[PDB]
């Protein structure tokens, strides 16, 4: 409830579809995959 | 929370000595979880000279978090600039809300070998209403002298474990009980231990 | 006098008493914590020590 | 699986070790001892078994015997603690400590005066409260900071020969320790 | 192409110990039972350390040139003082003065016992004044150190 | 093919060497260590 | 009054050999009427040494047979194999101990016949064709020499006049020295340290060559590295200058100046320090500092200190050399001398001495055996009136004995 | 060897002694403790 030290420091936007990039790939059929890698997290390091 | 919390406080001398006849209170505050408090009912009693240690209990209800009392001495030679006063926090027990607890505090007074003794444990708030079973053990000089295990029934809220006494135990002992339960996502024991005069 | 001269020993149980790796009377934090305070180390899937 | 053990384990003692299953509708386990190298030690091992009878909970005692790497930078080495299980497996370090036993020093005086023997026996015992028969030296101090150092070997009751009071006493609170100066702790100290 | 063609590198191998990876820190500093005791006159305390422990004593010698003579042995007392017994240093030999070093002095020894005299002259020119001829009879010697003779022509 | 492929090994001898990196210099949760002087002056120095 | 105490050194650890030593019977003359003078006899056993660590191994597997630079490459073969010899450890190994060792002769025999290569019809030693001469190369091969001297053999007459020709020719009449072979302080810098190491060359020669010409131009160099130590110049000078100072007289009041001051210089890491090292630049193939470490390590072990040699080998064992040093081998062979000094000191502290204490006139008192597990001793007391002398046989350690006197005088 | 967890005989005991624990087979890596009788 009580949020201190600035959460996200007023960050906002993420990059536009970073989704499609950290998801899965294959090379047979040339199509696209589900996501593997969580890119939504920030471990707290806010980088802006 | 909800049950009786005794409180025993000794007084001792300025050099290594316990005193007696001293009379003393304490002033609490029962905090809730949630919301404002309000002041507990101060108590006061004196110390026995052949005791050496002052007894209180108090009851709080079932949604305070912690505690704080101030002990003080009461005497009609003391002053209130020179008084002894110390002050003290109690925190309770959980992410799965679930407690555990062991009574009577071995105010027996402590118990000697041969005669069994029965213990009040309650699963107060539990994951699920079905529990699979007890599990109790007793412990003594650093070593598992003894492992207890139960059978969880609907028949009451709290149920009585006998434990026998053997002549390993005469100086001190421990005894900690812990159930498991199963949780729908990931799981969580709850644990408690009182000392064993 | 000796400051006393209180005894040989005295003491048989009060020195075996030394042999609790724990403190305290009981109870405490979450299971972790009273463990330790009691002495022990717990070794299960759910919760750490 | 809850694995309930000791924090601190003792050298030379009976340990033991209870493990606990959440139940099922009978696989066997399997615990073992090793030092610091993972790969390649081994202490003692352990074998339990499992039933409906035993309602999935057994305990089995383990020792800590005089096995470490003789010398060394430090003979610790604590635990590497191991479980064999069909379900599960884990590993997990625990201190340990050659605290073992306790030390009861009785004399027959509290005074002494000069050119006065001393007759002082040593109570040797476990943590089971078992004698222990073990080897033991005992060191006297001067009260104003070494006297003499003399070893015997243990019955239970670790009988020493009467020291003597050398020709110039030094007047104060002497010192007596015992050890048992092989491998062990917990040197005991007499006034 | 531009660049070098040979690249001439160092090589011996001259650590043959090997005992692990050592973790390094960022840099160092000179400097952060009883304590270290005064000794007496020329000193010269043995196997010297930083804190003595309870009852352990450590015996003093008499720094060259002197000899030791009576109790020489320091014991660390329960409190932080030193019991200081009995003893002091006679001088058994003197030693060659290192005044300049236009001597060259007869006789030119490493040590004179008490009774020899000793002699120094300033060659091939002239000569400083002063005292020429002077034994070492264990006196605690005197001779000028800046001025000695510095002779002149 | 990977170029190179790493596999649980048998540790001899397991973590060691670990201490507080920074001595005279503030110590922040992910692990940067930055000059006392930038703390509280109203900039996310740390990161987090 | 105790009056009387010595340590008995059995190996002559410490100055001279003291093993065996008389205490006087005296009466005073303020001595109470029917009074009998008692004394009480003990030992301490000091301390032992640490065992730390000492390791060298892979040198004669990468480096042993494989232009100018083959006395670098049979130099370090001597010390190799005066650390195995010290060090008495050879089942490392799973060949024969005896082939080893004679492959190790025979190496050392073509180390000799290269050396005797390098020496010139002057009976100089050069390194180059011998066109030039230089003092330093020659300093050297006097140290290898004189480390040849305990094993094998050595010529004496080409020992000698090779050291006339340095006191003849390179000795200053101040105590300097220099080379013919090629910041006003730099120059002076220069001079005391091609005079340290020159005193080094002849003190290490100068035990199977005794003569007075040789100990007038040592007494001569240690009397200008004392009067020029004065001002702190350098780490690598000042070490280098207390250890040449220290193959001497090790009591020398300036020299125990300038080990104070050397001591002051030296940087530690933790309390209490873990690690001793001394650096030369100050706020500084790139570790130059080993240099001096390892001067100041044979310094230290000159004077029988565990305590403070064992930082510096702790350091010497692991640190950021890597390694890391020069030429070499100039600081290579001195950390295999430390390392075996260390070794040797550690192996003089055994506490084997057999202490038998024993009358002038009369049958013996008490017998003590000294070992490692009982390094105390129980006092006895003297009655009987005669002169009290306490001895040992070879023995292996360092202990000190403690002798009070009680005597009742009036008063 | 596949990622832990995924016989010696009864030993004899010396005269006027006694092995504290019996069995038909012990694992490798076991150890037993041995007894004096009284006296």
């Amino acid at each position: 409830e009580d949020s201190e030290r600035r959460p996200s420091c007023d960050i906002d936007k993420p990059p536009p579809n970073i989704e499609l990039t950290g998801n899965g790939y294959n090379e047979l059929t040339g199509q696209f995959r589900n996501r593997v890698i969580n890119t939504k997290s920030f471990g707290g390091q806010c980088r802006k | 929370p909800g049950i009786p919390y005794p409180i025993k406080v000794q007084v001792k001398d300025s050099l290594d000595q316990l005193v007696g006849g001293v009379p003393v209170t304490l002033n609490a505050q029962t905090i809730d979880v949630n919301q404002e408090t309000s002041d507990l009912d101060p108590s006061k009693s004196v110390t026995r000279v052949d005791d050496g240690v002052a007894s209180f209990v108090l009851n709080l209800p079932s949604g305070v978090t912690v505690l704080e009392f101030n002990v003080k001495t009461d005497a009609p030679d003391l002053p209130e600039e020179n008084q002894a006063r110390e002050g003290y926090r109690a925190i309770a027990y959980s992410l799965s809300q679930s407690y555990l607890y062991i009574d009577w505090t071995d105010n027996h007074k402590a118990l000697l070998v041969g005669e069994h003794l029965n213990i009040i444990v309650t699963p107060k708030s539990p994951y699920i209403d079905k529990i699979t079973h007890y599990n109790y053990l007793i412990l003594s000089k650093g070593k598992i002298i003894h492992f207890g295990t139960r059978e969880k029934f609907s028949d009451a809220s709290y149920q009585s474990i006998n434990i026998p006494v053997t002549q390993n135990m005469v100086p001190s002992s421990r005894l900690l009980v812990y159930y498991i339960v199963t949780g729908e996502q990931t799981a969580e024991l709850v644990s408690d231990s009182v000392w064993l005069n | 006098v000796q400051r006393g001269a209180k005894k040989p020993l005295e003491r048989v149980f009060q020195f075996l008493e030394k042999s609790d790796l724990g403190c305290g009377a009981g109870g405490g934090l979450n299971n972790a914590n009273v463990f330790h305070l009691a002495g022990l180390t717990f070794l299960t899937n759910a919760n750490a020590d | 699986y809850v694995i309930s053990a000791p924090k601190i384990f003792r050298v030379g003692a009976s340990e033991n070790i209870v493990i606990q299953v959440y139940g099922y509708t009978a696989f066997d386990a399997t615990i073992s001892i090793k030092s610091y190298p993972d790969k390649k030690f081994s202490y003692s091992s352990g074998h339990v078994h499992l039933s409906s009878e035993n309602k999935f909970q057994n305990s089995a005692i383990l020792t800590i015997q005089p096995k470490q790497l003789p010398g060394g930078q430090n003979p610790v080495s604590y635990v590497y603690l191991e479980v064999v299980s069909k379900h599960f497996s884990k590993s997990k370090r625990m201190p340990i400590t050659y605290d073992n036993g306790f030390l009861f020093i009785h004399t027959d005086k509290p005074v002494y005066t000069p050119d006065q023997s001393v007759k002082v026996r040593v109570y040797s015992l476990n943590d089971d409260l078992k004698p222990a028969k073990r080897e033991t030296v005992l060191t006297f101090i001067d009260p104003e900071g070494e006297v003499d150092m003399v070893e015997e070997i243990d019955i239970g009751i670790i009988s020493f020969p009467d020291f003597k009071i050398p020709s110039n006493p030094r007047y104060g609170m002497w010192t007596i320790k015992a050890k048992y100066k092989e491998d062990f702790s917990t040197t005991g100290t007499a006034y | 192409c531009e660049g070098e063609k040979r690249q001439e590198e160092d090589c011996t191998f001259s650590i043959m110990e090997n005992n692990g990876q050592p973790c390094i820190n960022d840099d160092e500093e000179m400097k952060e039972g009883c304590p270290q005791p005064v000794p007496p006159e020329n000193g010269f305390i043995r196997n010297e350390k930083q804190l003595y422990l309870v009852g352990e004593d450590v015996e003093i010698s008499c720094l060259t040139g002197f000899e030791t003579v009576g109790y020489q042995y320091f014991r660390c007392l329960p409190d932080g003082t030193w019991r200081q017994g009995d003893v002091e240093c006679q001088r058994t030999e003197c030693i060659k003065p290192v005044v300049q070093e236009v001597l060259t002095i007869t006789p030119f020894q490493r040590l004179y016992r008490i009774g020899e005299s000793i002699e120094l002259t300033c060659p091939k020119g002239f000569v400083v004044a002063g005292p020429s001829r002077y034994t070492c009879q264990g006196n605690s010697w005197t001779p000028p150190i800046s001025n000695s003779l510095t002779c002149e022509k | 093919a990977p170029l190179v492929a790493f596999q649980p090994c048998i540790p001899s001898k397991l973590c060691k060497i670990e201490e507080a990196d920074c001595k005279n210099k503030f110590r922040c949760d992910s692990g940067r260590c930055i000059a006392r002087k930038l703390e509280c002056n109203g900039e996310n120095d740390c990161g987090d | 009054e105790s009056y009387s105490g010595v340590t008995l050194d059995p190996r002559g650890i410490y100055g001279t050999i003291s093993r065996r030593k008389e205490f006087p019977y005296r009466i005073p003359l303020d001595l109470v009427p029917k009074t009998e003078i008692k004394r009480i006899l003990s030992v301490k056993g000091l301390l032992v040494g640490e065992i730390l660590s000492a390791v060298l191994s892979q040198e004669g597997i990468n480096i042993l047979t494989h232009a100018e630079a083959e006395l670098m490459s049979v130099v370090p073969v001597f010390y190799v194999f005066h650390y195995l010899e010290t060090g008495n450890h050879w089942n490392i190994f799973h060949s024969d101990p005896l082939i080893e060792k004679q492959k190790l002769k025979k190496k050392l025999k073509e180390g000799m016949l290269s050396i005797m290569s390098y020496r010139n019809a002057d009976y100089s030693y050069s390194v180059w064709k011998g066109g030039s001469a230089s003092t330093w190369l020659t300093a050297f091969a006097l140290r290898v020499l004189g480390q040849v001297n305990k094993y094998v053999e050595q010529n004496q007459n080409s020992i000698c006049n090779s050291l006339l020709w340095l006191v003849e020719n390179y000795q200053l009449d101040n105590g300097s020295f220099k080379e013919n072979s090629q910041l006003p302080v730099e120059a002076r810098e220069n001079s005391l340290y091609l005079t340290a190491f020159t005193v080094i060359g002849i003190r290490k020669a100068f035990d199977i060559c005794p003569l007075v010409k040789i100990d007038t131009a040592l007494i001569k160099a240690d009397n200008f590295l004392l009067e020029n130590t004065l001002p702190a110049q350098s780490t690598f000078t000042l070490a280098i200058s207390a250890y040449a100072l220290s193959l001497g007289d090790k009591t020398h009041p300036q020299f125990r100046s300038i080990v104070s001051a050397l001591k002051r210089e030296a940087l530690v890491k933790g309390n209490p320090p873990i690690y001793r090292f001394w650096k030369d630049n100050l706020q500084h193939g790139t570790a130059r500092m080993v240099e001096t470490t390892a001067y100041a390590l044979l310094t230290s072990l000159n004077l029988k200190d565990i305590n403070y040699v064992n930082p510096v080998i702790k350091w010497l064992s692991e640190e950021q050399r890597y390694g890391g040093g020069f030429y070499s081998t100039q600081d290579t062979i001195n950390a295999i001398e430390g390392l075996t000094e260390y070794s040797l000191l550690v192996k003089q502290l055994r506490l084997s001495m057999d202490i038998d204490v024993s009358y002038k006139h009369k049958g013996a008192l008490h017998n003590y055996k000294m070992t490692d597990k009982n390094f105390l001793g129980r006092p006895v007391e003297v009655l009987l009136n005669d002169d009290l002398i306490v001895s040992t046989g070879f023995g292996s350690g360092l202990a000190t004995v403690h002798v009070t006197t009680v005597v009742h005088k009036t008063s | 060897l596949l990622e832990p967890h995924c016989f010696c005989p009864s030993p004899p005991a010396l005269k006027d002694g006694f092995v504290q624990d019996e069995g038909t087979m012990f694992p490798v890596g076991k150890n037993v403790v041995y007894t004096c009788n009284e006296g």
